[PDB]
RNA sequence: UAGGGACGGUCGGGGGCAUCAGUAUUCAAUUGUCAGAGGUGAAAUUCUUGGAUUUAUUGAAGACUAACUACUGCGAAAGCAUUUGCCAAGGACGUUUUCAUUAAUCAAGAACGAAAGUUAGGGGAUCGAAGAUGAUCAGAUACCGUCGUAGUCUUAA
């Protein structure tokens, strides 16, 4: 296992070269999010093109809260959603070449990693019970 | 029943994974002159079926393949087999393609499918040998059938080639040549000289093909042969049952006489 | 001025072959395989048998007309020893000593190229 | 006219530079020339006009590839006489897993080298187990015996069975 | 400088399917030539004047991936080396992307496979593939139900 992540600066301030408005960020966020784009992609595009550092610093609060306050919420959280679609992609690939045992083993891993944050989200009650992995 | 593009979709709310009902609805749409909605139903049957249940997806693939072999196209049957390969093991998918070709009565496509089996699965195991024997037996050339079976048995291992030879002899007793069946039976009893598993196979195949004077005499030789009391009494009782089915009471008694001769030593 | 055969000598263990075809290889001339000049059934791979076979090979090559020989020396190859036996040196030494000109040494032993033993 | 060539690994050049004059004296007695290139890392050997033994280019080829395959010069020069030849046994394609392969190869080497040294004494050969092959110099009976002991050592049977039966066959051929 | 997820350029002989290539080996056909050729410490069984062995031209088969190949790589392990394409996957790194404790260790249970059956004597009580018996379906040796051989039991290789 390796140390590969991001290093948030010591500053909680606006970067002082950032002349752009502290509301048009939120309008750009809701533009991308209601043209249908996941929050990690919102944050990275807002970083790359309309360059913000991260929007929790420049706006009031973090962007999943911005989407929830702008009425733009996800049905299912993002991590669980991508793990669901990876599990169903490898399941379609398995119901295909029934001899990829290796993919069978890693389906065991992906489902065992579904259940961890699924029961986390149940105990926090983000998405409700009577959600039993289809 | 559910046999349309509206009523089937409305009535399939209870069992979406209905493989046989989806196949019947697709065949009813194709008889109802809707090949597009028929193929849509045949493709969405495996999608409305579960993911881990591979047999339902293979059944939907066989349904689309049968619809393509009846009133479709060979490209759709190959998609159905690629679909079969996308629903199951590739050798079973190609064997389903060979079965659809045999149902569509294409002799050249059946021989090409048996050859594509007899290369890969022919070097793997003996199922391609059985498929080649089936194709050439339906083509009525038992010489070419035995040659392809021996070639595939040389390509595959020879430890199951004894049971393959016994199956070839039983098939030859069923729908081939009886002298060739008896010759393959003698070859199998030679390759298994220590096992009477070929002797009882030869006796059962001859009694099934109504060779009573063959089956009861060979089983009497096996019962009076180098066998134990149980191994003698089983073969002698089978030979006596075959001799009483033919109508030979004194021969059925002499079978038990040879059993009593071999059990006491 | 020289006319060329090709030696195609084969120095296996347990035997040596001298088999001098024409330049294509389709038409053979003067095969005198070792184990026939002198045979104790052991000395068939010996340098003495190889030089006897090469000397009467060169006799028949001179009576046909071949004055020079491209020589191809082949070991037993395959999934086996791959090195030439005792007779491969002695055969072409005797072919050179007995008046016949030698050209183009090359090894055409069958290197098996990822062979079959499992 | 004939020419052969091997190319040798870089770490051998300080040794081959030392023994190269002795190579030139051991091949100029057979009237055959040879260069070694230090910038491409090769050893080529050419038949000159003054060469009357045609088979000696093959033994010179075997000599320079033995100098490639790392066998000492006074060990290597014995190719130049007639009752001596090379063999390169291939051992890598017998067994699957690395653990059993290196254990059977170390079994071919021996505890303290005793199996390999006793095999050299019995077969009258020079044997180098190296990497995933086994090189050998010797007479042809010794090459035949070393090929059968190595190819049967990669199968399960212990090579000291072959050392025992070689001692039995020597003192059983001494009558 | 806990954990998870996204992205990016990738990395690998990780896996599955399909494709392609290689030269050996074996067999067959066609010649050329003749008496021997395997194999061994010697021999022998075997192959052989409807011509072997060798040589040349092919064709077919089943494998296998020579060197390059390394105290190198990948995989959870067993293990994995030809090309190309597809299918998903994985890891390290980069990150001023996202969630916010979602975490660590191991009692049952499983997919895996390195993971097995080399020849012979003997007991068969049970079970029993192979073989056969009646209905299901345009099509059913499986399904249901039995007779029944080796084997399932043992000993050395």
């Amino acid at each position: 296992k390796g140390i590969s992540s991001s290093a948030i600066p010591y500053s909680r301030n606006a970067p002082a070269w950032f002349k752009l408005s502290s509301e048009s960020v939120i309008e750009q966020i809701v533009k991308y999010a209601r043209k249908g784009l996941t929050p990690s992609q919102i944050g990275v595009l807002l970083r790359d093109a309309h360059g913000v550092t991260q929007a929790r610093v420049i706006t009031g609060n973090k962007i999943m809260r911005i989407l929830k306050s702008n009425g733009l919420a996800p049905e299912i959280p993002e991590d669980l959603y991508y793990l669901i679609k990876k599990a169903v992609s490898v399941r379609k690939h398995l119901e295909r070449n029934r001899k990829d045992k290796d993919a069978k083993f890693r389906l065991i891993l992906i489902e065992s990693r579904i259940h961890r944050l699924a029961r986390y989200y149940r105990t926090v009650a983000v998405l409700p019970p009577n959600w039993k992995y289809e | 029943a559910p046999e349309s593009v509206a009523d089937f979709e409305r009535l399939l709310i209870g069992n979406p994974n209905s493989s046989v009902v989806w196949m019947n609805y697709m065949a009813f749409q194709l008889q109802l002159s809707e090949i597009e909605k028929a193929r849509e139903l045949a493709e969405r049957a495996l999608k409305t079926i579960n993911f881990r249940e591979e047999a339902e997806k293979l059944n939907i693939w066989i349904a689309m393949l049968n619809l393509e072999n009846t009133f479709g196209t060979e490209e759709t049957l190959e998609e159905v087999f690629s679909r079969a390969c996308q629903y199951m093991d590739s050798y079973t998918i190609h064997t389903k393609l060979l079965g659809i070709y045999e149902i569509s009565e294409k002799f050249d496509k059946a021989a090409e499918l048996f050859k594509a089996t007899a290369k890969k699965f022919g070097g793997e195991k003996v199922s391609i040998w059985v498929s080649w024997g089936d194709f050439l037996i339906s083509h009525n050339e038992e010489q070419e059938a035995r040659t392809i079976l021996g070639n595939a048995l040389k390509a595959l291992p020879k430890r199951n080639h004894i049971e393959v030879v016994r199956k070839f002899a039983q098939l030859e007793f069923a729908k081939g040549d009886p002298e060739r069946g008896r010759s393959l039976f003698e070859g199998l009893v030679a390759d298994a000289p220590k096992r009477i598993d070929l002797w009882n196979v030869y006796v059962d195949q001859e009694v099934k093909a109504k060779d009573k004077k063959k089956v009861e005499d060979l089983f009497e030789r096996i019962i009076t042969k180098k066998i134990t009391r149980k191994q003698a009494k089983f073969f002698f009782n089978k030979w006596l049952q075959f001799e009483e089915s033919e109508g030979d009471e004194k021969t059925i008694e002499y079978v038990k006489a040879k059993a009593t001769e071999y059990v006491a030593s | 001025s020289q006319v060329f055969g090709v030696a195609r000598i084969y120095a296996s263990f347990n035997d040596t072959f001298v088999h001098v075809t024409d330049l294509s290889g389709k038409e053979t001339i003067a095969r005198v395989t070792g184990g026939m000049k002198v045979k104790a059934d052991r000395d068939e791979s010996s340098p003495y048998a190889a030089m006897l076979a090469a000397q009467d090979v060169a006799a028949k090559c001179k009576e046909v007309g071949i004055t020079a020989v491209h020589v191809k020396i082949r070991a037993t190859g395959g999934t086996r020893t791959k090195t030439p036996g005792p007779g491969g040196q002695a055969a072409l030494r005797a072919l050179a000593r007995s008046g016949l000109r030698i050209g183009r040494i090359e090894d055409v032993t069958p290197v098996p190229s990822d062979s079959t033993r499992k | 006219e004939s020419s052969f060539m091997t190319l040798f690994p870089k770490y051998r050049e300080s040794y081959l530079k030392t023994i190269w004059n002795d190579v030139t004296r051991a091949l100029d007695k057979h009237n055959i020339a040879c260069v070694l290139d230090l910038v491409e890392g090769s050893m080529t050997v050419k038949t000159t006009r003054k060469t009357y033994d045609p088979a000696i280019i093959l033994k010179a080829r075997d000599l320079i590839k033995l100098l490639a395959r790392s066998v000492p010069f006074p060990q290597a020069v014995k190719i130049l006489q007639d009752d001596m030849a090379c063999d390169v046994i291939k051992i890598g394609n017998f067994v699957t897993n690395k653990e059993r392969f290196v254990k059977r190869r170390q079994r071919l080497v021996g505890p303290n080298g005793n199996t390999l040294k006793a095999l050299e004494l019995l077969t009258k050969c020079y044997i180098l187990v190296q990497g995933n092959t086994v090189s050998a110099m010797g007479p042809f009976k010794g090459l035949k015996e070393v090929r059968r002991v190595v190819e049967d050592c990669m199968k399960n049977i212990h090579p000291i069975y072959h050392i025992k039966e070689l001692m039995i066959k020597r003192e059983l051929a001494k009558r």
